[PDB]
RNA sequence: GUGAUGCUUCGCGUGGAGAAUGACGUAGCAUGCUACG
RNA sequence: CGUAGCAUGCUACGUCAUUCUCCACGCGAAGCA
């Protein structure tokens, strides 16, 4: 504590002290000097007593602002700041289905429904593009989530079934994108 | 080894869906539970990524509902 | 061979029965069967072996051997003769065995025997053992008559858990196909007394003078008496076949016309609950000479000991009636000239049909308490409701209270990815870590609270061992005598949290606090006086708790409404503090565990038994699967503290209400009524208090089994041989209650068998020399008398031992016990799993709570439940602890980073330099304080 | 404080002692005068201190007025609500088949559970899954407490229409289970 | 829409007992000095 | 040696200003069972 005004006279009578104990005085200036010294002494206790509370209750305050603010901050955020947590996780892991799937849905390639596990498994799968199509595809085999799938139907955009033999890089501009292939799990 | 990081990206995954509003539809959120808490209390690893792999589907087959290219830049 | 087959032709006695032999020719054969025996050296229904009956097993006409047995009995000619006048008394009785007395040279004498003829392999007194003593290592003699009955196939056994009622419910059809033949011999004893008592004959009646045909036999302690004096004894009988009387559903038959099974059932009036005089039909027509009171209301009752005796009776009754009948009972009053339809009694299954005594009709207007008194009832709510028919449950649905179903469901903890994160930077969660993550927030989707609810179904019609009953409640009051209880005035009443909900209809306009500032004490005080009188029916809404736990599994707890809360407060209250502030008793609420308390506990319970082992158990399904008699009876010993402050109308009626608010009340799960068959309401004011006097009360049942079902005879100790002699005649010969022997057997077990009880948890320390002797209850005991008293298989999994005790119990409170040296002296002290610990570091039910450094005492508390894991002999135990503390630094330092950051302040907070320092979490087990 | 007297007394001799200070005291007797500011000194700050007790004590006082006048007002608001609700559920309930059921009863008393039983014009059953359908609610119309029921709705969980065309064994999967079937006592 | 009870950590406030420093009033023991008798 | 008045040292009680240990309760937050 300092910079208060009996923080001075705190400094102005120690100071004294010295002096007067050191100056040969009569023990009468000694009770002189005591009483006024414990006084001023007193005084300071009390204007950095009521000083600390003050400096407390503002820290308390500024804690529970700055808690509030924090709250706010971390339930408006919730959205964006868990999808950001979930594809930092999912780049993590580095498994071969995760990244395969997420780049195929990067590129456009989604399903239409819960990737099935068992080998009884029908799977819809969209393909916006032909290079999509001959990336991921090729013959009647159908390479996806780190797994083989044996397609049964296309459909297109406009439900219409298509044959593999009509899906190439000649008949790509004919067809109507995009499409959707159904396959069984191999 | 990869057993621990695929349970709490399963929470995330379900928390991110359920952000999604995914419970409007019961079979989806059925099968999301189901996969969830089988991941959860799953010792094979391999059982627990080809789950995780089926559970994050459910996210990417709706298309409109995240930004996937900006998510993984 | 020429004497023996004169023999086996001579007990054909003229009825052509194709008989052959058990035995190698005439000489005795011995086998091990259930006793039911009291005499001056011996007393206890155990397994004897006996070696004085030949037995001639009956073929059928194509050499198929049937059940039908003469088993030729070897005796001396005085007993002989006095069979035989006995016999020749009782020859008319259809339910009688036929005799057939004659004499034979054996050697160079006429030895007289006594062949009973068609008897059955087994008799009552097996069937009861084998199910009040079920052991599935050893169950032949089960096995044996459910096969020879049709019960099932010899196949059925070949399942995994064929007896467990929760992973088996398909066992309980399998035991209700016995409950006619059981019901059968009920009818015959009844016949048997009848002819007793007109043929003056005065004789005490026991399961194994008894057939699975219902024939009796035996009439070797049978005196002769005035002709009309005949005085049957069948307390042991009956009481003995108690709790097999609803596990094989015996009075199925009476829902059906004329009593027959082909018969449809009965059409009851859908407008009738006074089953009074149906009620008495059926005692007498089955238990015709029990020569104790039965008051089908127990109104009428005149102590808690009656109204257990007969709320027996009631219960085992109720399965006859049509579920509809039971509930509230509304009438109409006119308030203010407008029909209001308010429930003016109760119609209990246990406790019959109760009438409110106050009943104001024509009131003119409804003040604060009326109206929080009909809000509470479900008689508006279930009226004006419309009708379901919910099928994804078999508890009985009264009323949908909106259009639309609700269906709720658990979402998914939040992920702390920071505290993760430097866990993982820490070394932790890797490959083979004995530490791993198993402590998980699980989703569950729409059908979770009534999937969690529909686990009631494992609650059955238990009826009880009435004579075992009454003296096992007065062992168990033997353990609540150094407390203090009795009423307390509202202003006496302490509520921890008013910020909690109210219940239904009451959450809908605020919390407790709401209407404990809107009651005054006058009126808290008036409305706990109306339930002192009156039955309050209220609606307990069944929620789901949002918990971290290991195990897939929707807990759903019971908001009891505000009404129930106050009155149960204001009347438990004392008791339960009294409970809470006494240390060194058996029942450990409200002693903590730090500061020393863990080993001042351990020390308490080891007290100074001789050969001291360690076991524990769980209770599968706990409040899902408690008996209702079981529940009563704990609330009764509970309310036994009410002796000068309540009169017995009084206590009557606060059990009544307890019944119809948290026994069996309406539960609303998901906007729609239903009705709880039973077991506790695990959210009422005693449903920690409640579950211990449960424990105390198996426990001691256990023990009482355990000391009866052991053979007399092979009891080296002679002062235990007493004990057991006067706990058969206290619990099957003794009417009022012998208080010397109560003491006598409390300070037995006290020395034998300590326990350490804290709801459904229990740490017993018992000498081994005694429980492997048969003295004393061990784990099988206790697993035996679950199964028929409680309706649940008790797995190993569940259950613990051990013979070290330095070792401490293996889970008390899921905290692990470690003996450690702490200064000068060693410790016990207690640890949680790291799974748990790091679980709810790492996984949140609140999003706020994902940032560590708004939540930093949170962390200061989970390390100081981590604390005693570095005392643990495991490094990655050990650095669990540490982990949090430097957790708990670094969220430290961040904090003060970002405020001076957002601010221009200096924090300096090194108050809180303690925090990542071990001293401040080791001064938390030490016994300073 | 400034406000009682005793501080404008203790003012008045605070200010004449240092005035006799400053001018110059006597001896002996200006060690008097300090001591009559001393006695001042100590009356004022004992006054003082019960100034401030009364102070806070009439505060707490006035807080518990607040308190008891909201508890009051928000008294009233629960009254009045549970009376609306009250009233609500007496005209929600058919008066003629209840008052019927109550006077067959033979003293006035009836079970609750058959009130909904006997009484309610609207049946909801929820069916958790096909088989259950076929059941117990197969078709327009069933019967079931003793009574006949047209199928008025049916939903799933998600609150969508569902028609009875679409409830079949090969289209169950298709449906989000359990339905809740709406139907309408037919004929009372 | 989130129950009953137990224990524990933290923050804040009021209150009681007690410790320390200091101002200061009354009374009393007691040293020194002027005046009266 | 008594009385009045004035001055110095030591001590008891009473009331205040400040700090802190322990506690009884109240409120808020949290953790575990
Ligand atoms: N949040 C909780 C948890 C438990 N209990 C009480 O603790 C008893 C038993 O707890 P627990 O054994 O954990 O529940 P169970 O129903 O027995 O489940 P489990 O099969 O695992 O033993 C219950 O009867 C319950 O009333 C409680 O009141 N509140
Ligand atoms: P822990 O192993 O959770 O339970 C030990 C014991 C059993 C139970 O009755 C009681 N308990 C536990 C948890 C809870 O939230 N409430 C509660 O009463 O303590
Ligand atoms: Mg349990
Ligand atoms: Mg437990
Ligand atoms: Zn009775
Ligand atoms: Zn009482």
């Amino acid at each position: 504590f300092s910079s208060l005004p009996s923080y001075a006279a705190f400094a102005t009578a120690q100071e004294a002290y010295e002096q007067a104990v050191a100056n040969g005085d009569s023990e009468v200036v000694l009770k002189k000097l005591k009483k006024s010294l414990n006084v001023a002494k007193s005084e300071f206790d009390r204007d950095a007593a009521m000083q600390r509370k003050l400096e407390k209750m503002a820290d308390q305050a500024m804690t529970q602002m700055y808690k509030q603010a924090r709250s706010e901050d971390k339930r408006a955020k919730v959205t964006s700041a868990m999808q950001t947590m979930l594809f930092t996780m999912l780049r993590k892991l580095d498994n071969d289905a995760l990244n395969n799937i997420i780049n195929n849905a990067r590129d456009g390639c989604v399903p239409l429904n819960i990737i099935p596990l068992t080998t009884a498994a029908k799977l819809m799968v969209v393909i916006p593009d032909y290079n999509t199509y001959k990336n991921t595809c090729d013959g009647t085999t159908f390479t996806y989530a780190s797994a083989l799938w044996e397609i049964q139907q296309v459909v297109d955009a406009d439900s219409k079934i298509v044959q593999l033999s009509e899906i190439s890089m000649d008949n790509s501009p004919n067809l109507a994108w995009p499409l959707i292939v159904t396959a069984l799990r191999a | 080894s990869k057993m621990s990081d695929v349970k709490c990206t399963s929470v995330v995954l379900l928390s991110v869906l359920q952000q999604l509003r995914v419970e409007s539809s019961s079979k989806l959120w059925a099968q999301c539970v189901q996969l969830h808490n089988d991941i959860l209390l799953a010792k094979d690893t391999t059982e627990a990524f080809e789950k995780m792999v089926s559970l994050l589907s459910v996210l990417l087959s709706m298309q409109g509902a995240v930004d996937i290219n900006k998510l993984c830049e | 061979s020429a004497d023996a087959q004169s023999f086996l032709n001579r007990v054909c006695g003229v009825s052509a029965a194709r008989l052959t032999p058990c035995g190698t020719g005439t000489s005795t054969d011995v086998v091990y069967r259930a006793f039911d025996i009291y005499n001056d050296k011996v007393a206890g229904f155990a397994k004897f072996l006996k070696t004085n009956c030949c037995r001639f097993q009956e073929k059928d006409e194509d050499d198929n051997l049937i059940d039908s047995y003469f088993v030729v009995k070897r005796h001396t000619f005085s007993n002989y003769q006095h069979e035989e006048t006995i016999y020749n008394l009782l020859k008319d009785c259809p339910a009688v065995a036929k005799h057939d007395f004659f004499k034979f040279r054996i050697d160079g004498d006429m030895v007289p025997h006594i062949s009973r003829q068609r008897l059955t392999k087994y008799t009552m007194a097996d069937l009861v053992y084998a199910l009040r003593h079920f052991d599935e290592g050893n169950c032949d003699t089960l096995k044996e008559i459910l096969v020879t009955y049709n019960c099932c196939d010899d196949d059925y056994f070949n399942k995994k858990d064929w007896y467990d009622f929760v992973e088996n419910p398909d066992i309980l059809r399998v035991y209700a196909n016995l409950g006619e033949r059981v019901r059968q011999a009920l009818l015959k004893t009844v016949q048997f007394c009848d002819a007793m008592r007109n043929a003056g004959i005065v004789g005490v009646l026991t399961l194994d003078n008894q057939d699975l045909n219902g024939n009796w036999y035996d009439f070797g302690d049978f005196i002769q008496t005035t002709p009309g004096s005949g005085v049957p004894v069948v307390d042991s009988y009956y009481s003995l076949l108690m709790p097999i009387l609803t596990l094989t559903r015996a009075l199925t038959a009476e829902s059906h016309v004329d009593t027959d099974l082909t018969k449809p059932y009965i059409k009851w009036d859908l407008l009738k609950y006074d089953f009074t005089e149906e009620r008495l039909k059926l005692f007498d027509r089955y238990f015709k000479y029990w020569d104790q009171t039965y008051h089908p209301n127990c109104v009428n009752c005149l102590d808690d000991r009656c109204i257990l005796h007969c709320a027996n009776f009631n219960v085992l009754f109720s399965t006859v009636f049509p579920p509809t009948s039971f509930g509230p009972l509304v009438r109409k009053i006119f308030v203010d000239g407008v029909p209001f339809v308010v429930s003016t009694g109760y119609h209990f299954r246990e406790l019959g049909v109760v009438h409110n005594q106050d009943v104001n009709l024509h009131s003119s207007r409804l003040s604060f308490k009326e109206l929080l008194v009909y809000a509470a009832d479900p008689a508006m709510h279930a009226a004006s409701g419309n009708l379901l028919l919910d099928k994804r449950t078999t508890c009985f649905s009264v009323a949908a209270l909106t259009n639309n179903v609700a269906f709720q469901t658990v979402k998914p903890g939040n992920f702390n990815k920071d505290f993760y994160d430097f866990a993982v930077s820490k070394g932790f969660f890797k490959e083979g870590s004995s530490v791993e993550l198993k402590h998980f927030f699980f989703a569950q989707d729409g059908n979770a609270a009534i999937s969690d609810y529909d686990y009631y179904r494992y609650n059955l019609p238990t009826m009880c061992d009435i004579r075992q009953l009454l003296f096992v409640v007065e062992v168990v009051d033997k353990y609540f005598d150094c407390y203090d209880g009795g009423c307390i005035n509202a202003n006496q009443v302490i509520v921890n949290n008013l910020d909690k909900s109210a219940g239904f209809p009451f959450n809908k306009w605020g919390k407790a606090r709401l209407y404990y500032d809107s009651m005054s004490y006058e009126d808290q005080d008036a409305l706990f006086a109306y339930t002192k009188r009156n039955v309050i029916p209220t609606i307990t809404q069944m929620n789901l708790k949002y918990a971290i736990s290991a195990k897939n599994r929707a807990r759903t707890v019971a908001g009891v409404s505000i009404c129930s809360t106050m009155t149960n407060r204001q009347f438990h209250q004392k008791l339960l503090k009294s409970i809470a502030a006494t240390r060194g008793a058996t029942v450990v609420i409200g002693t903590s565990k730090f500061y020393g308390g863990w080993h001042n506990m351990l020390k308490t319970v080891y007290s100074d038994v001789e050969n001291p082992h360690l076991m524990g158990w769980d209770y599968p399904k706990c409040d899902r699967a408690m008996p209702n008699m079981l529940r009563i009876m704990a609330s009764l010993v509970l309310a036994r503290k009410h002796t000068t402050c309540c009169s017995l109308s009084h206590r009557f009626y606060r059990l009544a209400n307890e019944c119809a608010q948290v026994l069996s009340e309406m539960v609303m799960c998901g906007g729609s009524l239903y009705v709880k068959p039973g077991g506790t309401s695990s959210g009422d004011a005693t449903t920690a208090y409640a579950n211990s006097v449960f424990n105390i009360c198996q426990a001691v049942t256990a023990n009482v089994n355990a000391l009866l079902s052991t053979d007399g005879n092979k009891i080296a100790d002679k002062y235990v041989r007493n004990l057991q002699h006067r706990l058969y005649e206290c619990l099957y010969r003794n009417r009022d209650v012998d208080t010397d022997f109560v003491n006598e057997f409390y300070a037995y077990l006290r020395k034998h068998f300590s326990m350490m009880i804290l709801s459904d948890d229990a740490v017993v320390c018992f000498n081994s020399t005694y429980a492997s002797q048969g003295l004393v209850a061990s784990i099988k005991n206790f697993k035996s008398v679950l199964y028929y008293q409680n309706n649940v298989f008790m797995s190993e999994a569940k259950c613990w031992t051990e013979t070290d005790l330095t070792k401490g119990p293996h889970e008390f409170c899921s905290q692990h016990t470690m003996l450690v040296k702490q200064g000068d002296d060693y410790v016990y002290l207690p640890y949680p799993d790291p799974s748990r610990i790091l679980g709810a570091g790492c996984f949140v039910d609140d999003i706020v709570k994902t940032d560590g450094t708004l939540m930093i005492e949170r962390f200061v508390s989970l390390a100081i439940d981590a604390y005693p894991l570095t005392k643990h002999p495991n490094q990655e135990y050990a650095d669990v602890f540490h982990l949090y503390l430097q957790y708990i630094r670094k969220l430290h330092d961040e904090l003060t980073g970002h405020m001076l950051d957002m601010y221009s302040v200096m924090l300096t907070n090194d108050n809180t330099s303690r925090y990542w320092e071990p001293e401040f979490y080791e001064a938390m087990y030490t016994p300073h304080t």
